[PDB]
């Protein structure tokens, strides 16, 4: 069976293809010891990775090898695969061909070095890239739409037209679920709750996964969360302090349609939405806006799909047809959609060969990969 | 009828699609490019037709 | 090709629908 | 026909309504009609006439049922000159009274030398129980003539379905739950698209060929020839007649 | 509109969304299922109650009309596509629904 | 309910995008194509040909 690996900016989700979910999931973060010289001499490992090095969050210092969907540290991403296969998959990557998902503009260059480095260091026998939104659309039975993929480091929308991503109307926005939990520690600092360590930065990342949702009407929501306290929720942290939560709970992922919260002055997802549709022919925006859907795990805020419905159809013309298409497992819509195409008879023909990799060198991903 | 010379197919978008078939026929008198029908490209390779390959095609 | 196999799995659902659809008709006729 | 199951009757009436292609369903009277409720059909003939009457009332009262909803055309075909016209003026209503007027053994019973002159000489409502032997006369008769001659389907797609790969089964609940997204094809009116574009490419056409002439003419501008063999010069001499 | 129709833990089931309001607005059910629950529909205040074909339900008796009568509504309708017979015990049970 | 009666009632729509599919089984195919197009500079019309190749292959 052909291994999918998703390549995320904050998790890794590697599986068999043919399954219906990830096999492993974990952070994907290098750990080095602060302090090499007295750890080293008891035969402590030289890095972790993974959940290894969250566990030990309090004497590791993580680094993100992925920064906003790019991969920034090569030697770190090598050690990341290292990881998954051998520890997570327990399996030999030269028996099995591998699936890698790359984020929209991937640079050339980074290509070349994935395509390397799975042929030179893990002597793998075949490998494909595809493109982390295409993958999305796949896994819900599309192929022409547009979809908002929103992870942990980055947002983009991808217009996609019978399975070909249109890059000129790609648009990139830098935020995501990370900036979220900031913007949430920064206003529960301001309500009097002090987050001031990874681990409490952990623990405001669990409570805005758990307690925030998106309002459909902002302004109303305001109103009665200043009107009425029907709307705080309590959360027992860890020590057993109960902490009341109040109009964060729906402040929070405002920002993802307001960045001015954060002091952005770039448009929110749904004005970004709208902005690609309208860089696309007009023959495909009745197509796009008929089939727009939503992936990543920053779009699991309960009501998203309502709230962006709404805005789409006031941004829109009211002639054209709007459907948000929220799967319930959007999250995974990357690996399923990986898992499905290297599970299709015909697409066994698409993997890239060792021996072809040999008669054409790294620049042969380019002519084989879309 | 000439020496055929060119047997380029003429890539179209349709409104890989070719809407022409461009023969290059060469004879002693000089050379002549035609714009056949799409479908005559059956009987070229029906016919085994290369370059250098001596040809006639009759108008009806 | 995806669409394909999109397909090919909407008529198996259209199928567990009707088997569905048929049982139940059954349990009410038998009911009465 | 009565030999096809409750499952297939309902099946082939499911398939007639859904294919507007089919142009004609042929039914049998003795079919159990009565467990097909909406037919989307507007004209009913009767090619012959039943002779049980309880047979006769149960497919008036089909053709009446489908009429709720639409006007119905009805036709009866009838041999002219022939017993038919008779059996269509009285049925076998008369002749079922006379029998049941001599008893309820119709295997003895004798008919009037008047009733048989006016069925055969060519140019208030019946109870079943009272036809009951009538019925099984006409059983009998139908006997001799052919003597004459003479796991659950839910199990069938629980075992599928555990045949099915982990991927298809997460298809297979993506697609139940999203049951509003049926309609998932992009189906949409091309024909408007095809009749713009095939203009537009007309046009893209006629412009390069223009193009292309254009360079075929100056290409023609620039000088043909600059050279002739070395036989032509020497080797020949240039004669006229 | 709530089909009431099912084994015994579905209609428990069913019964156990009753107490919801504005769970349904219009329930359906057989007579058997009817006359099974009584227990479970004199628990209702219904607001109107519609009896379709009871005529050719067979076995009638006056103890299910005094069952249909017990129930609590405020609007009953019958529904009929024969004549009555006229009969003293069909006069007396129309006159009482 | 639409969408629930439509279990019984979606007779049109589903047998519709069923039969008159636009696509076929995978593989190479050739396409021969043949359409009224207008003349250019009923109305004046004349018959263009389009000949389709799936793949670069073939």
């Amino acid at each position: 069976a052909a291994l999918v690996v998703d390549n995320g900016s904050g998790m890794c989700k590697a599986g068999f293809a043919g399954d219906d979910a990830p096999r492993a999931v974990f952070p994907s973060i290098v750990g080095r010891p602060r302090h090499q010289g007295v750890m080293v001499g008891m035969g402590q490992k030289d890095s972790y990775v993974g959940d290894e090095a969250q566990s030990k969050r309090g004497i590791l210092t993580l680094k993100y090898p992925i920064e906003h969907g790019i991969v920034t540290n090569w030697d770190d991403m090598e050690k990341i695969w290292h990881h998954t296969f051998y520890n997570e998959l327990r399996v030999a990557p030269e028996e099995h061909p591998v699936l890698l998902t790359e984020a929209p503009l991937n640079p050339k260059a980074n290509r070349e070095k994935m395509t390397q480095i799975m042929f030179e260091t893990f002597n793998t026998p075949a490998m494909y890239v595809a493109i982390q939104a295409v993958l999305s659309l796949y896994a819900s039975g599309r192929t022409t739409g547009i979809v908002m993929d929103s992870g942990d480091g980055v947002t983009h929308t991808v217009p996609i037209y019978e399975g070909y991503a249109l890059p000129h109307a790609i648009l990139r926005l830098d935020l995501a679920g990370r900036d979220l939990t900031d913007y949430l520690m920064k206003i529960l600092t301001e309500r009097g709750y002090s987050f001031t360590t990874t681990a409490e930065r952990e623990i405001v990342r669990d409570i805005k996964e758990k307690l925030c949702y998106v309002a459909l009407d902002f302004e109303q929501e305001m109103a009665t969360a200043a009107s009425s306290s029907s709307l705080e929720k309590s959360y027992e942290l860890p020590d057993g302090q109960v902490i009341t939560i109040g109009n964060e709970r729906f402040r929070c992922p405002e920002a993802l349609f307001q960045p001015s919260f954060l002091g952005m002055e770039s448009c929110g997802i749904h004005e970004t939405t709208f902005n690609s549709i309208m860089k696309c022919d007009v023959d495909i925006r009745k197509d796009l806006y008929a089939n727009t859907v939503l992936s990543g795990g920053t779009t699991m805020y309960p009501g998203i799909a309502d709230r962006m419905q709404k805005e789409i159809t006031a941004l829109a013309p009211s002639t054209m047809k709007i459907k948000i298409i929220a799967p319930p497992e959007r999250k995974y819509s990357v690996w399923i959609g990986g898992s499905i195409l290297a599970s299709l008879s015909t697409f066994q023909q698409m993997w890239i060969s060792k021996q072809e990799y040999d008669e054409s060198g790294p620049s042969i991903v380019h002519r084989k990969c879309f | 009828e000439g020496e055929v010379t060119e047997l380029t197919p003429c890539e179209t978008e349709n409104p890989k699609t070719i809407s022409h078939v461009i023969i290059g026929l060469k004879t002693a008198k000089g050379t002549k490019q035609l714009k056949l029908d799409p479908s005559i490209f059956e009987s070229l390779q029906k016919e085994r037709v290369e370059a250098g390959d001596v040809i006639y095609i009759e108008a009806n | 090709e995806i669409e394909c196999f999109w397909s090919n799995i909407e008529q198996v659902v259209e199928i567990k629908l009707r088997v569905e659809l048929e049982e139940k008709r059954k349990k009410a006729l038998n009911l009465q | 026909d009565e030999n096809a199951s409750s499952e297939q009757r309902q099946e082939l009436m499911r398939s007639f309504n859904r294919d507007r292609r089919i142009f004609c369903a042929i039914l049998s009277t003795h079919s159990r009609t009565t467990g097909i409720n909406l037919v989307e059909a507007d004209t009913v003939v009767f090619y012959d006439n039943d002779l049980n009457p309880v047979m006769d009332a149960k497919a008036q009262e089909w053709c009446d049922r489908i009429g709720r909803c639409k006007d119905i055309h009805i036709y009866r075909l009838v041999s002219g000159n022939s017993i038919e016209e008779k059996l269509l003026k009285n049925g076998t209503k008369d002749l079922i009274r006379e029998v049941a007027a001599q008893g309820n053994d119709y295997s003895m019973a004798f008919l009037t030398q008047r009733t048989i002159q006016e069925l055969f000489e060519v140019y208030e409502t019946i109870a079943p129980k009272i036809a009951r032997p009538f019925i099984e006369a006409l059983k009998s008769i139908e006997y001799l003539e052919e003597d004459a001659q003479k796991p659950s389907q839910l199990e069938e797609l629980a075992d599928f379905m555990e045949q099915l790969t982990p991927i298809e089964k997460y298809a297979l609940n993506y697609l139940e739950l999203f049951h509003t997204s049926i309609e998932q094809e992009k189906e949409r009116n091309s024909e408007d698209a095809v009749m713009t574009a095939v203009r537009a490419w007309e046009f893209w056409n006629l412009k390069t060929l223009q193009e292309r002439e254009a360079r075929l003419r100056l290409e023609q501008e620039e000088a043909e020839l600059l050279t002739y063999t070395r036989e032509d010069a020497y080797s020949m001499e240039y004669v006229y007649e | 509109i709530l089909s009431y129709i099912g084994s015994h833990r579905e209609l428990k089931a069913k019964r156990q969304e009753w107490a919801e309001p504005n769970s349904f607005h219009v329930c359906i059910t057989s007579y058997t299922q009817f006359f099974r629950g009584l227990t479970a529909f004199t628990r209702v205040r219904w607001k109107c109650l519609v009896i379709d074909e009871m005529q050719r339900v067979k076995g009638m008796t006056e103890r299910h009309w005094e069952a249909v009568f017990t129930l609590q509504s405020q609007q009953r309708l019958l529904l009929i596509d024969s004549p009555l017979h006229n009969t003293f015990l069909e006069l007396w049970t129309m006159v009482h629904f | 309910n639409l969408r629930s009666l439509e279990t019984y009632e979606r007779l049109e729509a589903d047998k519709k995008k069923q039969v008159h599919k636009k696509r076929k089984c995978p593989g190479p195919i050739i396409t021969y194509h043949s359409v009224t197009v207008p003349l250019v500079g009923p109305p004046a019309r004349c018959s263009r040909t389009f000949i389709t190749f799936s793949d670069d292959a073939t």
